């Protein structure tokens, strides 16, 4: 029961409240790829030592002449670490007076502000989260402002490593790349125990997906077949899987022993330009395809590990030393009643440590 | 039309009606399967079509439903049938600008071929 | 037709992030407003009590943190003055520019006054 | 919401988040009734249909009345119902009473199947609705693009069954046991209030009913 | 004659795997029924109908 | 990967509907053992023999 | 040779869903019968005789 409109003396009803939402996405956080590695300092170090083998060449034996192998090399690297502080304060004059949407004549409080300042700050940090997650399996940390954090090509000394589809050129060999992607990892990782380059994920946009399950070769191989997989990809849902952060069920495509999945994730900034998720610093036109291949947790095992994320202390007045956390909030008042202040800080790095196992994947021929 | 030089249909029908323009003319409704390829991304055709010089084929139906259009969208025929209906389009005048494959999935007995036709 | 549309509520004065809190007004200023103009959190005001126009964003003088309605001589807390912050303190980046009103010159302008501006999201 | 943006731990930076937006919006609605009599001259003498000689009874023209008005308010909810779904609430005679796409300021959607071109793309313009489900709906949850009651008349459904890319799908489908979406019958589920059961149709996951 | 001959029909039944397809393709399609005259009426199944001669 | 791919034997695989065609084409193929590299090695199985990437 | 692969045989061996069909179009032809030389000799069935090289 609130005033109607033109008049002040007449009654109306206030029925109730429609909220929209941003979308959000969350799909390589919850895949749960990176796992957590608490720190205490602020860089962290590593050593990279490795060794090579070569073929010995015949020598004759009366003359008694051998062969010598080079020694290992032991180098070391290391990292810094990204923080974000974010701050949001809640005064008396943006409660006073002021209307509870959705409600007739009654007012807000401090609580419900409090509440939907956190669950906001709390949503953008988990966001952020997820960006910096998916720039690190791109192989390169970019900040979202653009600053460059960690160069994992760079500081491991690997070169990228880049597969052209051609799913434009019916003629093209879709199994001959898939070959190629999975042999790829299995030559490069050099952990020296057996790899299976079948577990793999593979990340694509919606135009790489598109122009895939289209090929005259893919979709005629799957047309020719009895089988319930090929009923379902031809006439049915492709959308197995799923629990994305917008929509319940991802699409994804079974070809040979591996499996493409169709990643809609973007955020936007300050600026205002938006960040698509899946996407190459620099390709843009708009008819190519982009995808982001990187090595399943259970290809390499769990002894060797090579996605983690650290995490250290805030700066605060008691936190020094001690172990990371996800995120920090901390709940400050105004003197003289003048308000309540908000800061959330959290000191993170994502990072790689085979950087030569992320393959990125394009549709278009080089 | 020698056999398998053509990497697909597409550019298999872009010289099948090419030769008809020319005077060519084709009928395989007896050995169909013989000339076939499954698939309209394998090589086109299976086997060599020969030529033939007594083409005499009246349909018993309009060959050209529209002015635009071989079938009705949707018409299922003959993939035999569906040559000699093409053909019989070109001989009347009617030029061929798409022939409709795109998401096809059968070439043997029946198949859902169309073709957009135009004057001239 | 079909689609009354009631209207959109005005901006709240959320923009203040940390002023120097005084017994008084300190970084808080108070101007009689002018006639038939209209004042919304966020604008940026002279000396007199005028919106900064284009060529003169030299002389900015404090940001409004008020919501003022010229029809009816009060605001929208029925205070019968316009108040904004002028000397040190920090606000959000949601500022009211009227047109060609250069950004950086206003912003130069307020900092060396004591005003500091933190880059608030989308 | 934006994206977070790295700061310099010493430095002490931060960031800051802009408010949110709050508008009204008003709605009126529709008041129509109707009005029937009962004189004791309906039932007088008047002998009841299909009787040689039994006369009519006051209770079964009341009742006979009622149900009458019941079912044509039913009809005309229904027809409003119909309405309402189609965005623009108008009457029968043809007056808006609600207009929710200008309301609430929206743009329509419409795809457009192309159903009379053989060589269309009938499941990007099926994922595009499903596209349309998720992205649009700004409710904040998890949302699932195939949920949704796709309802057509007679023509869109004819010229859907029968488009080659369809059709030659489903023909090549052997060992489906959904050949009965090809060879037996279409009225395969649900029921309006004149027909046994309602054609429908399964392809991408999801279902047209006509 | 003319319904079981039209190529819609006749491809309907011919990439169908079940009996009822090979029955109605290649089989008697005299399936049951007594006129008087002939001892098996000849019907046709294309859904939910039945096409008796 | 040429092999494979040739028209010939993808197209005579691709009728054929058991099992191993349909792990032949649009399979995983990567049926056998290690090398010191990799868990499985490439190999096809055409006209009794068995190439062995 | 040129009678294995004719496209009349071909297509009516393609089309069939036997193991037959599966042994002489993708697998061996050898079968069984030795030579003195060959441990199998090719054999060929299409009608009711058996084709030997």
């Amino acid at each position: 029961l609130t005033n109607s409109e033109k008049s002040r003396f007449f009654l109306a009803d206030l029925t109730g409240e429609v909220q929209s939402i941003p979308n959000t996405y969350g799909y390589i956080s919850g895949l749960g790829l990176f796992r957590s590695a608490p720190q205490t300092q602020t860089t962290f170090l590593m050593d990279l030592t490795d060794w090579d083998i070569s073929l010995l060449d015949a020598v004759d034996r009366t003359s008694r002449k051998a062969e010598t192998s080079a020694p290992e090399r032991v180098r070391q690297i290391s990292f810094p670490m990204m923080y974000f502080k974010e701050v949001e304060s809640i005064t008396p004059d943006e409660i006073q007076g002021v209307r509870q949407p959705g409600t007739a004549n009654e007012l807000t409080t401090e609580a419900v502000v409090r509440a939907k300042k956190l669950m906001k700050i709390r949503t953008k940090f988990d966001i952020t989260r997820e960006f910096l997650f998916m720039q690190a399996l791109k192989g390169k940390v970019i900040d979202a402002n653009g600053v460059l954090y960690a160069d994992l090509y760079k500081q491991f000394d690997v070169t990228k490593k880049t597969i052209y589809f051609d799913l434009d050129n019916p003629n093209s060999d879709i199994d001959a790349h898939i070959e190629d992607l999975r042999m790829h990892m299995e030559d490069e990782a050099k952990t020296g125990t057996v790899i299976n380059g079948e577990e793999i994920h593979i990340v694509v946009d919606r135009t790489f997906f598109s122009k895939l399950i289209k090929h005259p070769k893919i979709r005629d191989a799957y047309l020719a077949q009895q089988t319930p997989l090929a009923w379902q990809q031809i006439t049915g849902s492709l959308r197995t899987g799923g629990t994305d952060g917008v929509q319940a069920h991802m699409n994804r495509f079974y070809y040979g022993g591996v499996v493409f999945v169709q990643y809609n994730g973007k955020f936007k900034d300050k600026r205002g330009k938006t960040h698509t998720l899946v996407s190459i610093d620099g390709v843009s036109d708009t008819n190519v395809g982009v995808g982001h291949a990187f090595p399943n947790v259970a290809m390499l095992g769990e002894a060797n590990n090579i996605f983690e994320v650290a995490y250290a202390p805030c700066p605060k007045m008691g936190y020094a030393n001690t172990l990371g956390q996800e995120l920090y909030v901390f709940e400050y008042e105004k003197d003289r009643d003048e308000g309540i202040d908000f800061e959330a800080h959290s000191y993170m790095l994502p990072y790689c440590t085979r950087p030569q196992l992320l393959v990125d994947v394009r549709s278009d021929a080089e | 039309i020698k056999a398998k030089t053509y990497p697909d249909f597409k550019e298999f029908v872009k010289d099948f009606v090419a030769n008809v323009k020319a005077g060519k003319r084709y009928d395989f409704r007896k050995y169909q399967e013989a000339v076939l390829p499954l698939t309209y991304s394998s090589p086109w055709p299976e086997s060599d079509i020969p030529e033939v010089t007594d083409f005499n084929y009246t349909p018993d139906y309009t060959v050209p439903f529209s002015e635009e259009l071989l079938y009705s969208v949707g018409a299922q025929m003959r993939t035999a049938d569906f040559f000699m209906d093409l053909q019989y389009a070109i001989i009347n005048g009617k030029d061929v600008d798409t022939v409709y494959c795109e998401w096809l999935a059968r070439v043997k007995p029946f198949s859902m071929l169309n073709a957009k036709l135009k004057d001239s | 037709q079909g689609f009354t549309k009631l209207g959109e509520r005005e901006p709240l004065n959320d923009i203040i992030l940390w002023e120097e809190i005084t017994p008084t007004g300190h970084s808080r200023k108070e101007y009689a407003p002018v006639a038939s103009t209209e004042y919304r959190v966020g604008e940026v005001l002279k000396a007199d009590g005028s919106k900064v126009a284009a060529g003169q964003e030299a002389q900015a003088d404090s940001v409004c943190i008020v919501n003022f309605y010229a029809d009816l001589q009060l605001s929208y807390h029925g205070q019968l003055k316009v108040v904004g912050i002028y000397r040190d303190a920090e606000l959000k980046d949601l500022l009211k520019l009227e047109s060609g009103v250069d950004a950086a010159a206003v912003k130069s302008a307020l900092k060396a006054k004591g005003i500091d501006f933190v880059p608030t999201g989308l």
